[PDB]
């Protein structure tokens, strides 16, 4: 899942 | 030559990137509620922090996700402690509140508190542990190699050398007359994990008895794989 | 100038002395059991490996109290696990009983298992750690400067910067090839502490359910303080 | 109390 934590890794 | 691969300049650059700008501290109902609360803000900091680590966004997503979600605690836990060596009976969170021994007594989370204080503060004001040491010292429990499910644990292992060799290097340049000062930086580790692990335990007992708000992000950490 | 104070050779001494004498290995109703009487009759040999490691018997005595009970746990774990690097799925006790992965798993306690086959034994194995390293890290673990209650922390954190201080020296002349072996020797210590935290919650429960026979030094060691 | 280790440590 980890739905926040993938967002803020992707926002480059 | 250590330093080449892994620079400690963007080491400390990152440390300073995520500092709280807190001019005056207040003292924090619930100490615990206020703790959850910056833990929370955090650890939305703690995801710049890490991009500003060299090759950590050069990792695969999947690896980032799994170092970030096995160190968060620890990395928190590592820089409210050094964020702290400037009061002498409480700890400074990010939200510019102070939280004095006696709150955190007075809520039920004294012994935890008290270990924070004596093995971390304590040790990290004693030695002056400096900002690029705390940097490396969180680098290093970023990269690690025992979390489960990574898709290259060599590459990970083969970072955390990177960062332990710069760590060392520069620990002879700017402290040459304490040969033990990088063993010393190396031999609270196991108290961060210690504590650690007996934080995360508080976190899901105040999650189970549903007393404390939890932000949503602080629940997604406490959410099972 | 390491050496003459804490010599490694000492603590080498002290490994040797107590290694057990087993000619060949057998496999373990419940390996629990056999892993708990194991666990008792390894303690009576670390208060005689302990009296062997200079300076700890001249301690006083209700610090060398502390130390062993802060201590016992990891210190047998970090013996059974260098012990278990001669067999591949499985570890080596002082009875002489082997444990396999699959008894492991079939009795209730795989995860804890693999964990130390893991990040333990697998390690251990891969760097081909010597009994004088280990020797060395048991020596750290022992003196232990943050366990509660010591009548003189400052004297510890001595005898423990003195095994450092002796084990770099040891490294760098013995592995010179090999700058970062000092580093990777104390970066098993948070591995082994969480694995200790873990097989003493699963002590406790033994002990809480009583389906688990344990003997008098065992439960002498999960008495509370 | 600590009796098993207070006897094992004494013992010289
Ligand atoms: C410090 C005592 C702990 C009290 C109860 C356990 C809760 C665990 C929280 C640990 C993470 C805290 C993060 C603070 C973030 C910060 O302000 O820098
Ligand atoms: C190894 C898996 C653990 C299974 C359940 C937890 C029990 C904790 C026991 C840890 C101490 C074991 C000591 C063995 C002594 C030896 O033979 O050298
Ligand atoms: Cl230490
Ligand atoms: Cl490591």
């Amino acid at each position: 899942k980890h739905k926040i934590l993938h967002r803020l890794l992707q926002d480059s | 030559s250590a330093n080449e691969d892994m620079p400690v300049e963007r080491i400390l650059e990152a440390e300073l990137a995520v500092e709280p700008k807190t001019e005056t501290y207040v003292e924090a109902n619930d100490p615990v509620t206020n703790i959850c609360q910056a833990a929370d803000k955090q650890l939305f900091t703690l995801v710049e922090w890490a991009k500003r680590i060299p090759h950590f966004s050069e990792l695969p997503l999947d690896d980032q996700v799994i170092l970030l979600r096995a160190g968060w605690n620890e990395l928190l836990i590592a820089s409210f402690s050094h964020r702290s060596i400037a009061v002498k009976d409480g700890i400074l969170l990010a939200t510019g509140l102070h939280v004095h021994r006696n709150s955190a007594h007075s809520a039920g989370v004294g012994a935890i508190f008290d270990r924070v204080l004596t093995e971390l503060v304590s040790k990290m004001r004693d030695m002056q542990m400096d900002k690029t040491e705390l940097g490396c010292l969180r680098a290093i429990v970023l990269f690690n190699p025992d979390s489960k499910g990574l898709s290259n644990p060599a590459e990970v292992e083969a970072l955390r050398e990177k960062v332990y060799a710069s760590l060392e290097a520069y620990c002879k340049h700017k402290y040459p007359e304490q040969p033990g000062r990088f063993a010393k930086l190396l031999l609270r580790l196991p108290a961060l994990r210690s504590i650690g692990l007996k934080c995360l335990e508080h976190l899901f007992f105040f999650k189970l008895i549903g007393d404390t708000p939890i932000d949503t992000f602080l629940m997604e950490m406490l959410e099972a794989p």
